[PDB]
């Protein structure tokens, strides 16, 4: 059970610096090392780097001698064979050809040929790197259309317009819904602004028993948004 | 500092005997104040002191017939003790005490004592209890016969003592007053003789004067041969 | 490498069999008492370590029965059967501990110890037997 | 992918069990010459090379509350006392009748009594006095007293060959045990320690019977510590390691002297003859400027436990006068202090610092060990004064209950069960078996 | 990336299908270890084999290593719906660090096409009051990945406004995309019907709104 | 209630308290001479007031066992006197008594002649039908004196009055010694004598009536 949770998405300056953090549990922090493994648009995959929780000992890339640091905390013991630790890497001299999607991984056995070999990914850290300002998206709700008219289903969404920081995150119901979910990618404009849209089907005769909420929120610029889909269908498909 | 002690010479028994004791170079409420007599036969025996706070202690072998008490006003220091007896003949000293604290240990125990000592003391007035009454001392001049000398015999008294002088302070290197004798009859009598050069006599004048302070017989005898 | 007694209890396995003759001195003998404790409460430490000694014959004899006498590593004939842990090799050796690997196998190793004696050395000793009168 | 059960013997695993540890007598003091010591009777040598190895990668669980080496000692002690007391003068004809009056004081508490005790021989019959202190029944309330163990249980006499002068005792694992020690300095009490020792025998342990405050320990090296057994139930003990040690200087100053009194045909009793010299109390000094940073130090770190919740302490709760004194020996004489003055704080600056801090303390001679199979020894007494140093090192605290959550937290010092005396020195040890025979897949076969 | 691999091979469902690891004589072989990853975009990789031909704990026997004197390659035997995404190959040493390859896209080909569903929103009257027209096409579940789509405003082409996402591969093995025309309210009310036609590989599915309605 | 202690002219007096002290003591030290006032020698064990000399010295109070002890270094004719041992300690409470005295003797003195004084009766005497012969023996050492009267050679055995020696200023014995008679048994005899011995000497002196 070895869940390892990495730090939330951030934009930053060019020229400063910023440090992604990496928590580990349902394992010993100091019997594998931790690596670090980027992912940017126009160099595809690169490994940046790892350390041993244990020794001490770290690897780094030569492309990354300069900027990047890594370190990591002293693993806090819960039992015999789990504990939580900590990993850390600050990278300085933010460019563009920084902006992606950092990883940071478990290595695979403690002894052997392949033994810092990343094994377990993280969720990932998005890290944008502009000088655009982090602007709040515009949520609109979406009203609901036909998707099947011998079966009865509504699809009804919520748009979110507008938004210079990437990722967002998009909740029906507090959570309470899950099915029927289904979040497109966002677009890059001419301008710089993403937007992406989410759509739930839910059937046609679930309009006065169950309420559709859906939740927006927008960690970089701390936002969060409670839209109520309408449910007064518009398709000449449903009304019937 | 200087203590003078002061009593009545005699009292009789089944009475109070009372004493003063006056004071000189200081003040009396800064100091503690004890009494002390001695009977004949007997050593000094501690009668009992007062305190600066004005409060007494008292042996407990007076059986609670002592009582000490002060006198701010005239500087003066008393001492009475009832039910007197033929014991109670003493001379009475008044000392003063100092207080010295002996410790030897943690005092929040209480391992320490207070041991009471007197630095002055007081040349001490005698006092007799008998049932008996003062006489006054009959003075009898003594002629000189070439040795030379010239005495007063003081033939019977009661009781002692008695002041001896010769001419206040212009007699005082060849004076001698030998101790008075008991004779039988409960009177005492002593002889108080001076050695004067013969070319002294016939050209100067010599008395004794003679105090008896129980009952007042102050008499100056003139001597000639 | 030594490292010492119980050094390898958080090594891999495979370093930890490096240092199985240094943890097997240290279940007998803990150096001779001299002269005896005697008195009341001696042989508390007497029947200790007469319990001592009774562990470990029953641990040698254990070995005896099967194929492994006088060596501390040695190979059996019993195949390893799947459902006991379903692991791979290196997969365990580099990747787990003794006392990690000791917990996945409680459940199922009293039916191992029966399997290395009743099937393997009462048919082996049997077949050597059998074998070595033609 | 195909494999083959392979036997090792000998892997490092080890289980959770409860054995029966040895110990040693250090150099077995051969200066001293003297056999009459509780450890030096059956004990093994020191082995002057200790053998302390860390096991790296290991986090292991301990449980200091649950420990078994705490019971074994506590129970070694109790049947220690029993063996020390079998083969020694008993006291039982003394249990007469006493004439007792009170100290001279010719105008502090220590009677002088009288008895008609049995001569050399049974038919004669002669009087004898001895000052007994102040352990001694109205019988009928000079006035005639009794002895106070006449009542319950007999009395015997300790052996005044026998010094309880507290050896360096450490225990050793027997074969196939070892002892996993924690080495983290700041450490729970319970839970797992992050980096683990092996060793064979603990460290010089010293039987320091005490209450309250915790005698000639080990002190922790970084700060202090406070270690619960329940932080919750108040009905816990609170074990706290000092960081410093604090000095304690007691003495009885009161110059004593002994007398051999021959009752029966070869057993002579020693009372406490007259006294020669001034007559004072006992009494213990301890440094008022290191107890006040003692106090603001430990109040400090129990501030941790409680964000919001101020903490006050009070003296014992009072009653019995075994559990609300700070008891111990000192070369004999068994010191009952008490211990108001020190709990009594904040309210406190006296005179501008009582520079020494002086505290009371009585003396008794017939004490019952936590009623260790019934019976009571007689401390005989020894001629002159008394003195002796140690280091203050640990506290035993209480915490109150009721509806406290509204203001402050009392800790008021506790004690009464020894046990928690060598929890203070055993909380960092465990005893567990080797399991040396391991099974697992390796890729080989026989034949 | 000296470290080459195929540009982009498909494969037969059920079949097999071989991927090539090669690069200069200083990034391969021989003396380094390849190792393998799975590596679906915008989520976490997967390790799949390790040292040449050691599988992952976890990993079907159908996943197989292979390594010669100048490339590698990795064996998918029986080829499934998931098994459609990119594929990167490392190569490393005991003590360095991993080496990423280009990356090789995989499609599974002989499965049940899907039909694309595609949905046309108007802009909602909270947005009308932010003076902004944004039509929103959504399409999903469809197999092939390639659609266009074509904006016309009353039957005319529309060429400014237009953003069309790239298709992702949705969770249930199919593609999803998105396309946004951006409309001021000037042109949103001078105009009668608007049409969002995606362009399918075998068909083409329209849809039309109206600002009136 | 006196304990007698004789010392040598010259040498070192050490006068040990009556009272063995229980504890800690605090010992006081008077000198009472017969007819004048008790003189604080040693105070607190060891502490001299201003004024005596330091050949008196008091034990100070160290350890325990020690003896309170008066030491007077070098003893004079002048020091002569009874001691008192005022004895504190704190294991017998307030101390009343002052302890019985210990009157120092000093020996080895050098002897002195008795001077002696014979004087007749008075005329005013024996108009008042008396008559006292007064004989003054002064200054002499020891105090062992034989006074003795003789009427024209004859032994007077009656009437006789004479008082214990007891030394003065000169530290020298004095005595007194009186016959009574009447003024018809004064004019019946012819010479009246009277005769001491001191040491032997026999010093005799005679009056007439004229
Ligand atoms: C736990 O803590 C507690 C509390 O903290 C400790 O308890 C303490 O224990 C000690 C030890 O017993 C006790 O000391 C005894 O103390 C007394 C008194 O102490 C003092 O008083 C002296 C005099 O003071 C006063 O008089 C003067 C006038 O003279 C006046 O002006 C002043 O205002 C005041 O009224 C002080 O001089 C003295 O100061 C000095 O000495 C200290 C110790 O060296 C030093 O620390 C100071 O800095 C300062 O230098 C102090 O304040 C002591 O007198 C007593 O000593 C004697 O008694 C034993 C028998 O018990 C005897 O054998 C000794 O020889 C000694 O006796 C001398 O003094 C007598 C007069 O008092 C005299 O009669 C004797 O003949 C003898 O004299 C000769 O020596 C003196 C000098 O002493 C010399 O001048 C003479 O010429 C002659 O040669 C003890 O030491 C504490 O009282 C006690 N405290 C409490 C609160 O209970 C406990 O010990 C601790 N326990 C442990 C285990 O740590
Ligand atoms: C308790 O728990 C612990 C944690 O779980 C546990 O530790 C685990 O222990 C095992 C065994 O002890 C460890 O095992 C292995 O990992 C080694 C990793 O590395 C060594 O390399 C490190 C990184 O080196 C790069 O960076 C350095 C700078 O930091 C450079 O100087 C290096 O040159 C190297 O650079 C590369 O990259 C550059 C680009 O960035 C490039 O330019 C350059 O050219 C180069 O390619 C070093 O930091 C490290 O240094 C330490 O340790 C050694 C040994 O103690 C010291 O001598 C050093 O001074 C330094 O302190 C190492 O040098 C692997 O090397 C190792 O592999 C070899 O051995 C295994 C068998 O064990 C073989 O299967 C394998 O094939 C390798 O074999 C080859 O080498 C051996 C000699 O080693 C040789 O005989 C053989 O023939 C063959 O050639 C092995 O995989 C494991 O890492 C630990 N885990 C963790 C998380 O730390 C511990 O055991 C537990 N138990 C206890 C304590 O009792
Ligand atoms: C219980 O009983 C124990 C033992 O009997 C007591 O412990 C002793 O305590 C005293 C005082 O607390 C200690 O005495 C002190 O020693 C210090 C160290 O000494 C030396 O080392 C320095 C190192 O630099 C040298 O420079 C120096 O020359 C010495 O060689 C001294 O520093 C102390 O001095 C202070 O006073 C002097 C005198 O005025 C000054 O000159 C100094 O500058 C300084 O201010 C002091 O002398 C003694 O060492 C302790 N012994 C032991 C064995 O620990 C407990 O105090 C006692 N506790 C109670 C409550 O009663
Ligand atoms: C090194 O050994 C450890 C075991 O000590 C390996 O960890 C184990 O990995 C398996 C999967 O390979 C886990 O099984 C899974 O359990 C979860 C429980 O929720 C279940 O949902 C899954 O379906 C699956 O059965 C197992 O839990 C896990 N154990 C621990 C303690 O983490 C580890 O993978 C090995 N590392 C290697 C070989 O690199
Ligand atoms: C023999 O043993 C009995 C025990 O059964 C003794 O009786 C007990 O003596 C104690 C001591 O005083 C009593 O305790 C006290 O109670 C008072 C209030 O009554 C309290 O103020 C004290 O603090 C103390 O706790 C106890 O009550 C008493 N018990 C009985 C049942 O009488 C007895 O004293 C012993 N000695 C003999 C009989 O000579
Ligand atoms: C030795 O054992 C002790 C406990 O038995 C270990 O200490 C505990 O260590 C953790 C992390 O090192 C401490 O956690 C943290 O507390 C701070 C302050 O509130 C907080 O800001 C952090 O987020 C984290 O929660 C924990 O407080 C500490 N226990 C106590 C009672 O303080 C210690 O780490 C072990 N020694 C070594 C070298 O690891
Ligand atoms: C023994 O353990 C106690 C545990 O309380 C230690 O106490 C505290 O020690 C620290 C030093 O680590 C003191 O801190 C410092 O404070 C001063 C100001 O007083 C500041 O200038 C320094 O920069 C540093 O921050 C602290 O004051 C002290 N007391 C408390 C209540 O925390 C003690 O130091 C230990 N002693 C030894 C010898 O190990
Ligand atoms: C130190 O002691 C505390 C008190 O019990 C421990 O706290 C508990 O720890 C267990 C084990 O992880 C948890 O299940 C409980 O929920 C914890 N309760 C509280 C109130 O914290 C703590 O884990 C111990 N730490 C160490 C390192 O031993
Ligand atoms: C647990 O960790 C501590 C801290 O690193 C170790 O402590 C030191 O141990 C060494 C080795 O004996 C000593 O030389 C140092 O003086 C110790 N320092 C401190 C501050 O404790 C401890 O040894 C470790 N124990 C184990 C078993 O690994
Ligand atoms: C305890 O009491 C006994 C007897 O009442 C005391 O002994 C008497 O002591 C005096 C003086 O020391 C002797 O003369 C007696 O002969 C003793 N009596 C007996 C019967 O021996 C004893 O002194 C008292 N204890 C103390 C410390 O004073
Ligand atoms: C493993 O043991 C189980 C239970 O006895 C048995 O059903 C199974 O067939 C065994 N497997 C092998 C491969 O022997
Ligand atoms: C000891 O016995 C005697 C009789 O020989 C008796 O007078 C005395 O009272 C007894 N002692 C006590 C303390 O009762
Ligand atoms: C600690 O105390 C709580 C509440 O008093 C209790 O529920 C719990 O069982 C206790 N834990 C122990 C004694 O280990
Ligand atoms: C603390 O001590 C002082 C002084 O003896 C006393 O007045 C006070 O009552 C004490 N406080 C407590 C709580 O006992």
């Amino acid at each position: 059970e070895g869940q390892l949770v990495q730090s939330g998405a951030e934009l930053k300056k060019p020229g400063a610096s910023v440090k992604i953090s990496c928590k580990t549990s349902g394992y010993r922090f100091n019997f594998y090392h931790i690596n670090w493994i980027r992912q940017t648009a126009g160099r595809g995959p690169e490994w940046m780097g790892w350390i041993s929780p244990y020794s001490g000992d770290k690897n780094l890339a030569p492309a990354f001698q300069d900027r990047v640091i890594m370190t990591t905390d002293t693993e806090v013991p819960v039992t015999s064979f789990t504990s939580t630790g900590a990993a850390y890497m600050e990278i300085r001299n933010l460019k563009f050809d920084d902006t992606g999607t950092y990883f940071c991984a478990k290595g695979l056995l403690r002894d052997g040929s392949s033994t810092w070999l990343p094994y377990l990914w993280g969720q990932g850290t998005l890290l944008t790197v502009s000088s655009a300002s982090t602007k709040g998206p515009s949520v609109f709700p979406l009203a609901p259309s036909s998707k099947s008219t011998s079966g009865g289903t509504a699809a009804l969404g919520c748009l979110v317009k507008d938004y210079f920081p990437e990722p967002v995150t998009v909740s029906w119901n507090s959570g309470a819904l899950t099915s029927g979910v289904h979040t497109f990618p966002a677009v890059l404009q001419s301008s710089g602004l993403y937007s992406l849209s989410s759509v739930v089907t839910v059937p046609s005769s679930s309009l006065g028993t169950q309420t559709y909420i859906c939740n927006v929120n927008h960690k970089p610029s701390n936002t969060k948004v409670d839209k109520r889909v309408e449910p007064k269908s518009c398709d000449k498909g449903l009304e019937v | 500092v200087q203590l003078q002690e002061s009593g009545p010479g005699l009292v009789r028994p089944s009475e109070t005997l009372s004493v003063t004791c006056i004071v000189s170079g200081g003040s009396i409420s800064n100091y503690y104040w004890t009494w002390i007599r001695q009977s004949p036969g007997k050593g000094l025996e501690w009668i009992g002191y007062i305190s600066d706070r004005e409060t007494t202690t008292y042996n407990p072998s007076l059986n609670s017939r002592a009582v000490i008490s002060r006198d701010t006003s005239k500087n003066q220091l008393s001492l009475q003790l009832r039910s007197v007896t033929t014991a109670d003949t003493a001379i009475y000293f008044c000392a003063t005490a100092r207080r010295g604290q002996r410790i030897y240990g943690v005092v929040s125990f209480g391992e320490f004592f207070y041991y009471y000592y007197m630095d002055v003391w007081g040349k001490g007035t005698a006092v007799t209890v008998s049932s008996a009454s003062t006489k006054g001392p009959s003075v009898f001049p003594l002629a000189p016969s070439g040795t030379a000398a010239l005495g007063c015999l003081v033939k019977d008294y009661f009781p002692e003592p008695v002041t001896v002088s010769w001419n206040s302070g212009a007699l005082t290197s060849g004076v001698h007053t030998f101790p008075a004798v008991l004779q039988s009859s409960g009177l005492y009598s002593l002889s108080s003789v001076v050695t004067v050069p013969s070319s002294s006599l016939g050209t100067q004048t010599y008395i004794c004067n003679v105090n008896h302070k129980p009952s007042n017989t102050k008499v100056d005898k003139k001597v000639e041969p | 490498v030594f490292l010492g007694f119980l050094g390898a209890a958080g090594s891999t396995m495979g370093a930890a069999s490096m240092t199985l003759t240094v943890q097997a001195r240290q279940l007998l003998s803990g150096n001779f008492d001299i002269p005896g404790p005697k008195t009341v409460w001696g042989i508390k430490q007497l029947q200790t370590r007469v319990l001592a000694i009774e562990r470990y014959l029953k641990d040698q004899q254990l070995l005896g029965i099967w194929g492994c006498s006088g060596k501390l590593i040695c190979c059996t004939a019993v195949p390893w059967n799947a459902s006991w842990s379903n692991k791979s090799y290196e997969e365990i050796w580099g990747n787990m501990t003794w006392m990690q690997w000791d917990r996945e196998i409680n459940n199922y190793t009293n039916t191992i110890y029966s399997l290395l004696e009743e099937s393997q050395n009462q048919q082996e000793k049997n077949e050597k037997d059998l074998l070595a009168l033609d | 992918g195909n494999l083959w059960v392979t036997v090792y013997y000998g892997v490092p695993v080890w289980k959770e069990a409860k054995t029966t540890l040895f110990c040693a007598s250090d150099a077995k003091a051969h200066k001293e010459e003297v056999h009459n010591i509780w450890a030096t009777h059956a004990c093994v040598p020191t082995d002057p090379n200790p053998q302390e190895i860390v096991l790296k990668n290991v986090t292991e669980n301990f449980n200091m509350w649950k420990n078994d080496m705490v019971d074994q000692m506590h129970e070694d002690i109790i049947s220690l006392w029993d063996q020390s007391l079998k083969p020694c003068v008993k006291l039982t004809p003394l249990c007469v009748t006493l004439n007792c009056s009170d100290v001279k004081i010719k105008g502090s508490d220590m009677k002088n009594c009288s008895f008609n005790t049995t001569t050399e021989i049974t038919d004669k019959k002669k009087k004898e006095y001895a000052l007994f202190y102040k352990l001694d029944v109205v019988a009928l309330d000079s006035s005639e007293y009794r002895l106070i163990n006449c009542n319950t249980s007999a009395v015997t006499q300790a052996c005044p060959k026998v010094s309880f002068d507290p050896i360096p005792i450490h225990y050793c694992a027997p074969a196939g045990y070892a002892i996993l020690k924690c080495n983290n300095k700041t450490f729970n009490g319970t839970g797992p320690c992050n980096n683990v020792s092996t060793v064979q025998c603990t460290h010089g342990i010293k039987p320091v019977v005490s209450t309250q405050l915790l005698l000639n320990g080990s002190l922790a090296e970084e700060e202090v510590v406070i270690r619960f057994e329940n932080l919750t139930n108040n009905a816990k003990i609170i074990i706290v390691h000092l960081n410093e040690s604090v000095e304690i200087n007691c003495t009885r100053p009161s110059n004593n002297t002994r007398k051999s009194v021959r009752i029966g045909p070869g057993q002579t009793f020693f009372a406490t003859g007259d006294i020669i010299g001034d007559i004072r109390q006992a009494h213990c000094n301890i440094s008022r400027k290191k107890w006040n940073t003692t106090l603001q130090r430990v109040k400090e770190k129990l501030k941790e436990k409680f964000p919001n919740k101020t903490i006050q302490f009070a003296p014992s709760s009072g009653g019995d006068l075994e559990i609300t004194t700070h008891s111990f020996n000192c070369r004999g004489e068994f010191f009952y202090c008490y211990t108001s003055d020190l709990f009594n704080s904040t309210y406190m600056s006296n005179n501008t610092g009582g520079a020494n801090i002086t505290l009371q303390c009585r003396i008794k001679q017939i004490i019952r060990m936590w009623q260790g199979v019934g019976q009571a020894m007689y401390a005989p007494p020894i001629a002159g004064n008394i003195t002796c140093k140690s280091n203050i090192t640990g506290l035993l605290l209480t915490r109150d209950g009721g509806k406290e959550k509204n203001d402050t937290e009392t800790f008021r010092p506790g004690g009464g069960d020894m046990r928690d005396n060598w929890r203070s020195e055993l909380y960092k040890y465990k005893v567990v078996e080797i399991k040396p025979l391991g099974i697992a897949p390796d890729k080989c076969k026989r034949r | 990336s000296v470290l080459t691999q195929s540009a982009s091979v498909s494969g037969s469902l059920g079949q097999s299908v071989t991927i090539s690891c090669t690069g200069p004589n200083s990034v391969c072989c021989s003396h380094k270890s390849i190792s393998w990853y799975q590596w679906p975009p915008g989520r976490a990789p997967t390790l799949i084999i390790y040292e040449d031909n050691e599988r992952a704990p976890g990993i079907s026997p159908r996943f197989s290593g292979y390594k010669s004197y100048w490339s590698a390659y990795l064996t998918i035997s029986d080829l499934r719906p998931e098994d459609e995404t990119t594929y990167y190959c490392c190569s490393y040493t005991h003590n360095s660090g991993c080496v990423f390859g280009t990356g090789t896209k995989v499609s599974v080909l002989g499965q049940s096409k899907a039909n694309p569903s595609v949905t046309l929103f108007p802009p909602s009257s909270e947005e009308l009051q932010a003076n902004k027209a944004t039509l929103v096409c959504l399409i999903s579940d469809f197999y092939p990945g390639a659609v266009t789509v074509a904006w016309k405003a009353d039957s005319s082409p529309v060429k400014a406004g237009v953003e069309t996402t790239t298709p992702s591969k949705q969770s249930n093995n199919k593609y999803a995309a998105s396309s946004y025309l951006s409309l001021t309210p000037e042109q949103w009310k001078s105009h009668r019907s608007y049409s969002c036609q995606v362009t399918h590989e075998g068909s083409t599915v329209e849809k039309t709104v109206a600002p009136t309605e | 209630y006196v304990s007698p202690l004789s010392v040598a002219l010259g040498e070192t007096a050490r006068i040990s308290c009556g009272r063995q002290a229980l504890g800690s003591r605090a010992v006081q030290w008077y000198q009472h001479k017969p007819g004048q006032a008790p003189i604080l020698l040693i105070y607190n064990n060891q502490d001299r007031p201003s004024g005596i000399p330091e050949r008196f010295s008091g034990t100070p109070d160290i350890n325990f066992g020690t003896t309170a002890t008066l030491t007077i270094s070098g003893v004079e004719v002048g020091d002569e006197a009874d001691y008192y041992c005022h004895m504190w300690d704190s294991r017998s409470g307030f101390s009343w008594s002052f302890g019985g005295a210990t009157r120092l003797t000093v020996l080895s003195q050098p002897k002195a002649a008795p001077s002696v004084t014979l004087f007749p009766p008075s005329s005013e005497e024996l108009q008042a039908n008396k008559a006292t012969l007064v004989c003054l023996i002064s200054d002499f050492y020891p105090g062992a004196v034989t006074v003795a009267w003789k009427a024209d050679s004859s032994p007077v055995k009656a009437g006789v009055e004479t008082t214990t020696p007891s030394k003065q200023s000169n530290n020298k014995y004095a005595a007194s010694s009186y016959l009574s008679l009447t003024p018809e048994q004064w004019k019946s005899h012819k010479s009246y004598s009277c005769q001491v011995t001191h040491e032997g000497s026999t010093v005799e002196k005679t009056v007439a009536p004229t």
